[PDB]
């Protein structure tokens, strides 16, 4: 186990926020969410040394108004804009389904809402083969930072970008029609990531496929893909993150080595962590963690976003291995076998015989861990069965 | 004064060779009188040097106090280097020594000598070189030994002056010493200034050199990457202190400089007295140059990585037509908050980046290899080394579910003990996608025995079959790649011809024709016979020989009604008058096309 915590100011600054500029409002109320789903999921309301309980209301409120305060961006036919008068941005759209999906969860959203904001990027946003487009009016935002793309590459993280905020608050709008979506969509990022672009975008790709199927072929020849990208100092590893390049892109310049690796390798440790491969995981929050001192900071609110939600999903992937098991095994129809109780600090109970003919029933109520159930039956046969002998013998 | 960003330079750019006192002196000469300066200088090389550029050797005295550095930034402490080690360090220069003096004159006595500046200055140039330098001479020119100036000083114009200012770097300070005015160095020799051009070869200064930050220097020490960021931080800090922005303005556009913990003011000309207060009738002007404030406070990190500063052109605001204060009102950089941790204040240091998969080196430890899983599976649970006694459970790919036992067991052996274990199973994903066709039904994954129906848009159809069926764990079976809908003959031209310069013109009978239309029958006026002939090669032949070759009974030629009467049908060729042509060479005058 890894300490993954914050620090109690950083907190301190990120429910505070700055204020004046109508720019980067938003992106002043973002963290907040955040701050909260990591404070409350992984329970940490403990942190502050005055009353949790009431501090807990106190973030609710300034989460009440935030909320509404994302709202200035949505338009008419409920999409999201910077300015009404502005434009309408298929960017934002996807971003702020993010935002309300995982704060969704403890402070209810108008559900309307979520759905029509929905069937606006979809009916309108998606060609004939799943991948996604900006509407115009493009913009660049200070708040996107190295989303900005060449080539078809800027389909493909948007594609992925926006394929997010749809996972993210899909249960709030479970649609026939946005599943459907979905599924044309996935299938743009499998089919078309391979002969892989960036490391930011094979990181989000990875990401936005990471929340949907886990198993499919592709998907895990991508992963590999990623995995095999990775930079590390010691070995075996005691550091690990990934580096924003390619082959062609060399300079004699600070800049190319530049922070949009946190952001990439973010995307990366969030992919994981949805895999629950804690091994590979490790030596990344460890680095991220070691990350602020080498990185400094993050430079921008979108990485800080994610990084928060790494250290929320692993501290509560922390929680979910734990082994704290109550195995049983029983005689479908003849008595009670034994059966053991195995935890962190008794593990690997026993080996134990079979003694009668009867169907044998392992199984447990609810508990949290991992186990392993190996039943070995040992067997005689006579030679002369087709299943070992092929031949006739006399001596 | 490029303080300045990034900071590393060039030292011919200064032109200040001035020692703690070898500007203070002539600042506090200039207080004295209305005051003006001639300043005679010789440089006297005597090697170059490049500092190699990586892997430096630092010395004991400073890689000790570059220790004794804590880890959590300490503006205090962190500064202390820089008083005692210095900011930079020479890449590259010279050695050697400067013949280097600063002559002050009372602006009354030029005015009273007449010179223009440059007879001035040659005089001190000429008169050198005929008092110290000791060469056999140029001619003297009695316009600098009898003017109204130099009449009073035994014709010199040297000896005309309040005094002068040493800055000379280098040799022996003997000799050296002996170079300024002094009434005991007054009678002294020429012999003394060769002497001293000896000394500089055996005890040199370094002159003309480039310098880089002390701090790239630091590089291999326990906490490098912590110590050498943390101290550009400490950096810009130490440098705010030095600036002379926080000196109040001097009374007469006087611009004021720092030395220590005072600002002594420096004078315009025509300007003296303790703070250039004093001017004699000469003086006739107030007008007034605007310089800056010092700096703001850095504005608290935001909204974006934005942060702000600012000055205003105020310590000396313009007035009566003075030079408007030039450079930044304002400033932003990006800047950053410190969110994640508590516990360390941590160490890394300069360490070694590298991909991942080139390094597979150390089997000492005896866990067995990554493992190899079977076909159409993967391993759950992924490391490099794996203890003895350790499992790792296979499971299958999407549409395939795990047939038996599940896990391979590390072996001392080093060995994998390998299981029971298959990846059957029956549930067809969807096929290699080309961008072209559309496959209904559209669903993530199909059952064994759904079939799937390609279309396309209405030009076209169906390269390879259009109905795959999902059974033993394949289809019947997809093209990937061999596969799209491209439609025959890819303004629409005729049946005669084909599309070639966006002009509708004929396709050639020889070169075209090639794939296999239906074998047709036709009837040919040079022949009066018949042939069986492929139709792409009909067509063609239509439009070189048409009147000759006619359409006549599709399928291979054949007897019966068909065949006599596609023969009448172009014997009674030459009286119709209408003759329609769709699919056929023809309709009848008579027929119309159905
Ligand atoms: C503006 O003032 C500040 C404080 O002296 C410095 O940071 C900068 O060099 C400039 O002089
Ligand atoms: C502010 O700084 C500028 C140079 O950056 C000067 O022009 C001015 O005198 C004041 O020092």
């Amino acid at each position: 186990i890894l300490s993954a915590v914050l620090s109690q100011e950083g907190i301190n600054i990120l429910t505070h926020l700055p204020k004046g500029s109508a720019e980067a409002e938003l992106m002043s109320v973002v963290p907040v969410f955040y701050v909260f789903h990591y404070l409350e999921t992984g329970n940490h309301w403990n942190i502050f040394h005055s009353d949790p309980l009431i501090e807990k209301q106190k973030l609710k409120k300034k989460l009440k108004e935030g909320m509404l305060s994302i709202m200035s961006y949505r338009n008419a036919d409920y999409s999201y804009s910077v300015w009404k008068g502005g434009s309408a941005s298929t960017w934002l759209t996807a971003f702020a389904l993010r935002v309300l999906g995982q704060v969704n969860k403890y402070v209810e959203q108008n559900q309307n809402s979520i759905c029509n904001s929905l069937l606006w990027l979809v009916e309108n946003y998606q060609l004939d083969n799943g991948s996604f487009k900006e509407n115009s009016q493009y913009q660049p935002i200070k708040l996107q930072g190295t989303l900005p793309v060449e080539a078809r590459e800027n389909s493909l993280y948007l594609t992925a970008f926006t394929v997010i905020g749809i996972r993210k608050a899909f249960d709030i709008c479970p649609l026939v029609k946005i599943d459907t979506a979905l599924i044309k969509a996935d299938n743009f990022l499998l089919e078309n990531t391979l002969p892989a672009q960036s490391t930011f975008t094979l990181a989000i790709s990875a990401y936005a496929l990471s929340l949907g199927d886990k198993t499919h072929p592709q998907f895990r020849s991508i992963v590999s893909a990623l995995k095999r990208e990775a930079l590390v100092k010691g070995n075996p590893p005691i550091y690990r993150f990934w580096k924003d390049n390619l082959q062609h892109k060399d300079s004699s310049v600070p800049n190319t080595g530049t922070a949009r690796m946190v952001e990439t390798t973010a995307y990366a440790l969030l992919t994981s962590l949805n895999l629950k491969d804690i091994n590979y995981v490790n030596p990344v929050i460890k680095w991220l963690s070691e990350e602020q001192r080498y990185g400094g900071g993050f430079y921008s609110t979108q990485d800080t976003i994610n990084a928060i939600e790494g250290l929320t999903e692993y501290s509560l992937l922390v929680k979910q291995l734990r082994l704290s098991m109550d195995i049983d095994v029983s005689y479908k129809h003849k008595g009670a076998l034994h059966n053991y109780k195995m935890t962190d600090k008794n593990f690997l109970g026993r080996p134990v015989e079979v003694l009668l003919n009867d169907d044998l029933i392992v199984s447990t109520g609810f508990g949290s861990g991992l186990a392993t159930v190996h039943v070995t039956t040992v067997v005689h046969k006579t030679s002369t069965s087709e299943e070992v002998c092929s031949f006739y013998l006399k001596i | 004064n490029q303080q300045g960003v990034p900071i590393f330079y060039s030292s011919k750019r200064s032109e200040n060779i001035n020692h703690n006192s070898a500007f203070k002196q002539a600042i506090q000469a200039s207080h004295k009188k209305d005051s003006s300066f001639i300043r005679i200088h010789k440089v006297m090389k005597v090697l170059n040097f490049t500092t190699k550029a990586k892997d430096l050797h630092l010395s004991d005295v400073f890689l000790k106090a570059l220790n004794h550095l804590p880890l959590e930034y300490n503006s205090a402490l962190y500064s202390r280097i820089f008083d005692d080690f210095g900011t930079h360090y020479f890449t590259s220069g010279s050695l050697g020594g400067v013949y280097d003096l600063l002559y002050q004159f009372s602006s009354e006595e030029l005015k009273n000598s007449g010179l223009t500046e440059e007879e001035a200055k040659h005089c001190v140039r000429i008169e050198t070189k005929k008092r110290v330098l000791f060469a056999k001479k140029t001619k003297v020119e009695h316009r600098c030994t009898t003017n109204k100036l130099s009449e009073k000083h035994e014709g010199s114009f040297i000896q005309g002056a309040e005094k002068s200012i040493s800055l000379i770097r280098g040799g022996r300070s003997e000799y050296g010493a002996a170079l300024a005015w002094e009434k005991g160095s007054s009678g002294l020799e020429e012999k003394t200034f060769s002497e001293w051009l000896e000394s500089v070869k055996e005890n040199p200064a370094v002159i003309d050199f480039e310098l880089a930050p002390i701090v790239d220097l630091v590089r291999n020490i326990p906490c490098a990457v912590t110590k050498r960021n943390n101290l550009r931080k400490a950096l810009q800090e130490y440098a705010a202190k030095f600036d002379p922005c926080q000196c109040a303005p001097c009374p007469n556009n006087g611009r004021p400089t720092l030395s220590g913990t005072e600002c002594l003011c420096v004078c315009q000309s025509g300007t003296y007295g303790e703070n250039c207060e004093k001017q004699s009738p000469d003086y006739k002007s107030n007008a007034v140059d605007g310089q800056w404030g010092c700096w703001s406070s850095w504005s608290t990190c935001d909204a974006t990585y934005k942060r702000s500063r600012t000055r205003e052109c105020n310590n000396p605001a313009p007035q009566r037509g003075g030079k408007r204060c030039e450079g930044e009102k304002r400033q932003e950089e990006d800047c950053t908050f410190s969110i994640m941790e508590n516990n360390g204040q941590p160490c890394i240091n300069d360490d070694e980046e590298m991909k991942e998969v080139d390094l597979p080196e150390i089997e000492a430890d005896s866990g067995c290899p990554q493992p190899v899983p079977p076909e159409n599976g993967f391993i759950r649970n992924e490391k490099q080394l794996y203890l003895v006694g350790e499992d790792v459970e296979i499971s299958c790919l999407t549409g395939f579910e795990t047939v038996g036992y599940q896990y391979f067991r590390c072996l001392p052996d080093g060995t994998w003990r390998q299981g029971d274990v298959e990846c059957q199973r029956t549930e067809c994903i969807k096929p290699v996608v080309q961008e072209v066709l559309t496959i209904t039904p559209f669903q993530r994954l199909y059952r064994i025995g759904e079939s799937i129906e390609l279309t396309c848009p209405k030009g076209f159809v169906v390269a390879g079959p259009s109905r795959y069926t999902c059974q033993g764990n394949s289809w019947t079976p997809p093209i990937s790649n061999s596969l799209t809908c491209e439609k025959d003959t890819l303004g629409h031209c005729q049946l005669g011809q084909k599309q070639s310069g966006s002009e509708c013109i004929c396709m050639s009978p020889e070169e075209d024709c090639s794939h296999h239309s239906e074998d047709l029958c036709v009837f040919d006026t040079d022949s009066n016979d018949y042939f069986t002939s492929p139709a792409c090669k009909f067509l063609a032949e239509k439009c070189l020989n048409n009147q000759q070759l006619h359409f006549l009974h599709i399928g291979s030629c054949q007897d019966g009604r068909q065949l006599e009467w596609g023969l009448e049908r172009t014997r009674l060729s030459s009286n119709s008058t209408k003759k329609e042509s769709c699919g056929y060479d023809t309709c009848y005058d008579w027929e119309k096309c159905s």
